[PDB]
């Protein structure tokens, strides 16, 4: 159900802890330092929102914004 | 015609047999996507309807299922009797290679159904489960 | 007055609209530009049904439910082939240039465009060309502006001008580079600009106060209260 | 006795539609077993609402075709927008189905009051005194609204309005500070010119910090430039 | 015929037109039987009598739809408390291939002034607005000079010829949009709004400009009526043996030997106009297609060139007459590029009101660009056909989109092979994610 | 810091006299400002809204709706070549390539001298006279690619 391929299920199964309270994995226990089973995908290259390093009209299959005041008909 | 179409199954000869036996009235045929003919039988006719189904030339010999349903929150009930609860009996005839469904409507004040274990002895655990999970009592 | 929907008789008002008569009966007709408190226009063409002349008629004619009176003796059809595929084409046209940013959008499970895209049953895409974009505006501390999400059903400008009497919002531009907003950057000085969050069926006008500390609609624990 | 109608707005806590309560949250309420997991992995019992007709979980009822007047939220299958309210009404754009919340509690009297003979005189401006006129900004004249952190950028700066003739008499130009004394406290506020105001009056935004709403209709002294 | 002879009996419009392409001013207009119809209307005829006279004379509207103007003038309200009626002249024409009003506005302005006078007295309208375009500028100067000369010579003002009827005329030069020619959008633009059209059956005849009863009529429509009230009624019905009464400014345009504009009676075949008045094709062109009306109607082949240029005769040919200004396309020009230019004009010149035109004409533009560049994918011609079927009358808010997609319909129906030849590369809408198995279907 | 001149304000009021509403005179007021100053600046919208009474959003919508109301600074002369179909058959692409070669600009752009602004036009309404192009209220017909530098060099 992830439309960004952010949450993934690794082939690692070596879990099991002493306390149940420590089984609640926070954000620092989940975010890994690389792209996993879907390496090359990036959701923000499809989204049309203004992004640090991505102006309006810079996403895939997306045109540059024509100004509302533009001279062309 | 697609296999998922909402069919009424009035072309089933068991419906014609029921119309010949108990009259064209006294039961309501429901058009569902279950693939089986579903008939709403009144409570006092249930034992004799089951007895008639058990004495057909190719009778309905196995009680496939028997369970209740809470109709109190069901908003989309068109072509259905006024029911607070319902009890459905799913019966299978192997010689006909067909199956029928028998729905009995119930009100809140009288959740009493005549027992079905005198006809199908596997109904004991199904009626116990209906009395456990629902409030339906079997006489 | 009585009407016939899908060969079924219904007793509706004769002095009201056909779209609101059908929606009052629990029937589902998609709509974008119509609001119960703003009247009816033709800014979209989403409420299309097929109207006949008499009881025995096959061809019909595609009319708008929000622009046809619900007079006595009308014979309309909602879920025939032609009206359904035309409404699918209209949501396809509206979603032809729509940004692929639903999970990062403020509407999410509150969006009317999502419900009317699912309701028309349009999932596959055959539009392979480029989309359309617009620059955003700073509308103040309460209204976040994301103009790319717009489908140009004119409900915001109609509410803000005709209903609310405000002098800030408006329509600019032309055929396809149409714009809905202020002539400059600034705060919407009308006292009813917050209703644009739910008046807009898309994520253009959204709640900035809910943009900060945001959750989806299904995650909200609601209660009926008094302001 | 005159408040006897408040047991008609909503039914008792022992009110159920087909035996069940009404849900405060939707059926797709996510993350129930990890919501409180940062402080206790053991999921606590749900809060018990004995006061009212509502349950704090999703195990309730929010059906549009349910015999009730008060709806927590509008949701219908296929209608996830705020346009799901039309499923909760008998006719759309009209009254809500099965009535409306809240009863009127007031009945019109058979006979009216008398003609109030007390007609006030004209407002004559007086030297050395100023009549305070309320302005009542929407975003700044409510006690619970100013404490909201998002309103603080929306309220205007604390100001005071003066007539052009009054400002010419005081010799103060618009935008500069003026000092006025009330309850023995000389406070300085920036002035602005009000064209529609009248002579002998001064204008204040009520409800703000330091400016009470009861200051309307009161007098003011010592309008001196700071 | 090789030489054209124009007489007032057979050419009611441009018999007084000057050969040196110079404007006919007031003295030359009244010398060549000027303001006789206005005199008869304002002296000896009741306004209802004039309305019924135009109704039985069969002056159908020359805007392009062919609605009878007697019906339009008869649907004005009968209430005497509504005395703020308006008359509007749709002088804005921005349809490609249509230039019929430029001639009558540049070198015959007093004919339009007299027609507006007669129509305003027939409708009891106290104000008239010539809604012009920003590109007709010499026409604007000529119209303003004609208005000044008329209001100097006792016309067009107050107490006209001692009748007591007050009428005054303005020229409203538009700021430039193709949608402004539609009568409801003309009303919205005249009110200085964005020129989005309005919805019928609240008609301009009952509630138009500023809520008052108005009517909008073309320049040709208002220019035929002085001939009706100056020459006669049965004369107007007896100039052509067809049920489309009157004369129309016909003419071919586009790479012909003599492109121009000639007044001809209805029922004249398009082959006659092309091979006689237009001179036919030049040396090397084969005349592979034509449109009856410029750019709004749909293409016809050589077999439809023999039909008379009438509303109903071209109606049964899967087409319509339109402005009756024929548009000729030769064999050397690709139909894909021509329909691409048509769709580009209709996409960029439409208004921004309703969904299907707004978001289907640019899609047609992009599909036709792909067909131009040879980047066509399988499923584009069927998309264009579905687009044409879903942009017909009634499906959109106004009639811009059906007139836009009629050339597409005729290009698909007749010249299909070039559209098939525009498709070369296979369908690819989605690209790989490299971690997800694609849903490849058969 | 936009300020309407006396002649502009008198023209706007005189056009206001001709209609039942100043809103009807909004479009002609925008045309007067465009004629006087070449284009409509940002403060002119508020100036028209102040002299009329209608909101500035309506004035901005009117200014951005119609094609020949320029909201960007244009050159001293606006070249307007016909983009329509009859001029496509007669050939407008040759004269467009000639204009692009002579001016070294694209349509929608202006030259670095601030002299010419190249734009397409919906339709000139002179289709029977070959290719068509309008410069500064002057139409030109029967155009050829070789006649473009001669026709361009007689303007200021
Ligand atoms: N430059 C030009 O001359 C152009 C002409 N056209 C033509 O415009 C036509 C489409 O124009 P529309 O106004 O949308 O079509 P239409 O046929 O609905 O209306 C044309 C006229 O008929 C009148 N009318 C029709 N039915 C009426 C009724 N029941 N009651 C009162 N009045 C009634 C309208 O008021 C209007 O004046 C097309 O035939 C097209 O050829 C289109 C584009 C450009
Ligand atoms: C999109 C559109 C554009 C139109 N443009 C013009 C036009 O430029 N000139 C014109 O006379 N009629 C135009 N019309 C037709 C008008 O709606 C109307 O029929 C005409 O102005 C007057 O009708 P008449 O023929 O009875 O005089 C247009 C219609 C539409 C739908
Ligand atoms: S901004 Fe929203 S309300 Fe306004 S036209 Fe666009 S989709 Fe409709
Ligand atoms: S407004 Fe657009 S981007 Fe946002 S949820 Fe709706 S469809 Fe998706
Ligand atoms: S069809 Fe619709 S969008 Fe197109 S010009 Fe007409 S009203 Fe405008
Ligand atoms: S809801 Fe009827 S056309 Fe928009
Ligand atoms: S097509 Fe160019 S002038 Fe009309």
């Amino acid at each position: 159900a992830c439309p960004t391929t952010a949450i993934q299920l690794t082939p690692d199964f070596e879990m099991g802890e002493y306390k149940r309270q420590d089984l609640v994995y926070e954000k620092e226990d989940l975010l890994i330092s690389g792209p996993g089973k879907y390496p090359e995908y990036n959701f923000y290259r499809m989204a049309g929102m203004a992004i640090d390093g991505k102006d309006k009209g810079e996403a895939e299959n997306e045109a540059k914004p024509i100004d509302v005041k533009s001279l062309l008909p | 015609e697609p296999a998922w179409q909402t069919r009424d199954h009035l072309d089933d000869p068991v419906i014609g047999e029921l119309r010949n036996r108990f009259g064209p009235d006294a039961f309501t045929v429901q058009a569902t996507r279950t693939g089986v003919p579903v008939v709403w039988i009144k409570r006092e006719q249930l034992l004799e309807v089951g007895d008639f189904l058990k004495k057909l030339p190719k009778p309905y010999v196995m009680l496939f299922d028997l369970h209740g349903m809470d109709e109190r929150l069901r908003t989309h009930r068109e072509g259905l009797p006024a029911a607070d609860f319902s009890v459905f009996y799913h019966l299978i005839s192997i010689d006909r290679n067909r199956d029928i469904m028998l729905k009995v409507a119930l009100a809140e004040n009288d959740l009493h159904v005549p027992t079905f274990t005198k006809l199908f002895p596997n109904a004991n655990w199904y009626e116990r489960e209906t009395w456990d999970l629902f409030g339906i009592t079997f006489d | 007055a009585t009407i016939h929907v899908d060969g079924k008789e219904y007793e509706v008002n004769g002095a009201d609209n056909l779209l609101e008569a059908c929606l009052s009966l629990g029937l589902d007709i998609p709509y974008f530009c119509w609001h119960p408190a703003l009247g009816s226009v033709g800014a979209c063409r989403q409420c299309a049904v097929k109207q006949y002349q008499n009881a025995e008629d096959t061809r019909g004619r595609l009319v708008m439910s929000c622009m046809t009176p619900a007079s006595d003796g009308t014979f309309i059809s909602i879920d025939d082939e032609e009206a359904k595929q035309f409404r699918e084409s209209v949501v396809e046209w509206l979603m032809t240039n729509h940004p692929h940013d639903c999970p990062v959008c403020e509407e999410g499970g509150n969006c009317h465009l999502q419900d009317m895209t699912v309701m028309t049953g349009h999932s596959f895409r055959r539009y392979r060309f480029t989309k359309r974009t617009h620059r955003n505006q700073d509308l103040g501390p309460f209204i976040s502006h994301e103009m790319n999400r717009c489908i140009a059903c004119y409900r915001c400008v109609r509410y803000y001008k005709d209903y609310a009497g405000g002098t800030d919002l408006g329509v600019y531009g032309a055929h396809d580079n149409v714009y809905f907003g202020r002539p400059e950057d600034g705060t919407l000085e009308s006292e009813f600009s917050g209703n644009l969050v739910e008046i807009c069926p898309t994520g253009v006008f959204t709640d900035k106060t809910h943009s900060e500390r945001y959750n989806r609609k299904w995650d909200m624990q609601f209660a009926p209260s008094i302001c | 006795p005159e408040l006897a109608g408040i047991k008609d707005a909503a039914p008792d806590a022992t009110f159920r539609i087909r035996g069940q309560k009404l849900a405060r949250e939707p059926h797709r309420y996510s993350g129930r077993t990890a919501m409180r997991a940062n402080i206790s992995v053991h999921e606590p019992r749900q809060p018990q609402d004995i006061d009212t007709m509502f349950t704090f979980s999703m195990e309730g009822n929010n059906q549009p075709t349910a015999h009730r007047s008060q709806v927590p939220f509008a949701w219908a299958p296929g209608w996830n927008s705020p346009q799901a309210w039309n499923k909760f009404q008998d006719e759309v754009g009209g009254k809500l189905r099965f009535g409306d919340p809240g009863v009127r509690l007031f009945e019109t009297s058979e006979n009216g009051l008398d003609y109030f003979t007390s007609v006030p005189a004209r407002f004559q401006p007086q030297d050395g005194k100023w009549r305070i006129a309320p302005y009542y900004h929407l975003f700044g004249s409510d006690e619970l609204s100013q404490r909201a952190p998002v309103f603080q950028s929306r309220m205007p700066q604390p100001y005071i309005k003066l007539n052009p003739a009054d400002a010419a008499k005081l010799g103060v130009n618009a935008g500069t500070r003026v000092s006025f004394s009330y309850d023995g406290n000389t406070v300085t506020l920036p002035v602005e010119i009000a064209e529609g105001l009248t002579a002998g009056q001064v204008g204040l935004p009520m409800g703000m910090s330091g400016i009470a709403p009861v200051l309307a209709g009161a007098h003011l002294e010592d309008l001196k430039e700071a | 015929m090789k030489n054209i002879i124009r007489t007032p009996e057979t050419h009611p419009l441009t018999w007084r037109l000057r050969d040196d392409k110079q404007p006919v001013w007031l003295d030359e207009y009244r010398s060549k039987n000027g303001y006789e119809g206005a005199r008869k209307a304002l002296t000896g005829l009741s306004p209802d009598e004039i309305v019924n006279q135009v109704k039985d004379a069969g002056l159908k509207g020359r805007g392009g739809a062919g609605f009878s103007t007697g019906l339009k003038w008869s649907l004005m309200p009968k209430d005497e408390s509504m005395n703020i009626r308006y008359l509007l002249c749709n002088a804005d024409e921005m349809e490609p291939g249509t230039y019929k009003d430029r001639l009558l506005m540049e070198q015959l302005p007093h004919l339009l002034v007299e027609g507006m006078l007669i129509s305003a007295f027939a409708l009891k309208a106290y104000r008239g607005y010539i809604f012009l375009r920003g590109e007709y500028i010499e026409a604007a100067v000529n119209l303003r000079r004609a208005i000044a000369e008329a209001t100097e010579a006792g016309l067009l003002g107050k107490n006209i010829m001692g009748t007591g009827f007050d009428f005054e005329l303005f020229v409203h030069t538009g700021a430039g949009r193709y949608i402004c020619g539609e009568e409801t959008a003309l009303i919205n633009s005249l009110e200085g709004r964005r020129a989005n059209p309005r919805s019928k059956p609240p008609f301009p005849a009952t509630s138009g400009a500023w809520g008052k009863p108005t009517c909008v009529n073309n320049v040709e429509t208002l220019c035929n009526v002085p001939a009706i009230l100056a020459n006669g009624v049965e004369w107007y019905q007896n100039i052509s043996k067809s049920k489309d009464a009157g004369t129309k400014l016909m003419g071919f345009s586009g790479r012909v030997k003599n492109p121009g504009l000639w007044e001809l009676p209805f029922g004249t075949t398009a082959r006659e106009i092309l091979e006689d008045y237009a001179g036919g094709m030049r040396d090397g062109l084969k005349f592979k297609a034509w449109q009856p009306g410029g750019a709004g109607t749909d293409f016809l082949t050589e077999a439809h060139l023999d039909l008379p240029m009438e509303f109903e005769s071209i109606g049964k040919a899967g087409s319509r007459l339109g402005t009756a200004l024929a548009m000729a396309v030769d064999h050397e020009i690709n139909m894909v590029s021509l329909v691409r230019n048509l769709e580009e004009f209709f996409a960029r010149e439409s208004c921004g009101w309703c969904t299907p035109c707004r978001d289907g004409l640019p899609w047609s533009v992009k599909i036709l660009r792909a067909l131009e560049r040879g980047e066509g994918q399988p499923g584009d011609i069927e998309t264009l056909e579905q687009l044409c079927r879903f942009l017909g009358p009634g499906k959109t808010f106004c009639a811009h989109a059906p007139g836009a997609v009629e050339p597409l319909q005729s290009a698909i129906k007749y010249f299909r092979e070039e559209f098939e030849a525009g498709i070369k590369q296979p369908f690819s809408n989605t690209h790989l994610i490299n971690g997800i198995q694609p849903n490849l279907l058969k | 810091a936009f300020e309407l001149s006396a002649a502009e304000r008198e023209a706007i009021e005189h056009e206001m006299h001709h209609y039942e509403d100043p809103r009807a005179a909004s479009i002609e007021a925008l045309k007067i400002v465009q004629k006087q100053r070449g284009w409509v600046p940002d403060g002119a919208i508020h100036a028209i809204a102040d002299v009329l009474g209608i909101p500035a959003s309506d004035v901005e919508g009117v200014a951005t709706f119609y094609s020949q109301i320029f909201r960007q600074p244009v050159g001293r002369h606006v070249i307007r070549y016909c983009d329509s179909v009859v001029c496509h058959i007669n050939g407008y692409q040759g004269i467009q390539a000639a204009l692009e070669k002579k001016l070294n600009i694209k349509p929608g752009q202006t030259t670095f001298d601030g002299r010419f602004t190249l734009l397409p036009t919906c339709c000139l309404g002179n289709c029977d006279k070959g290719p068509n192009m309008m410069i500064d209220e002057d139409t030109h017909a029967h155009l050829t690619p070789e006649a473009i530098p001669e026709l361009l060099e007689r303007y200021k």
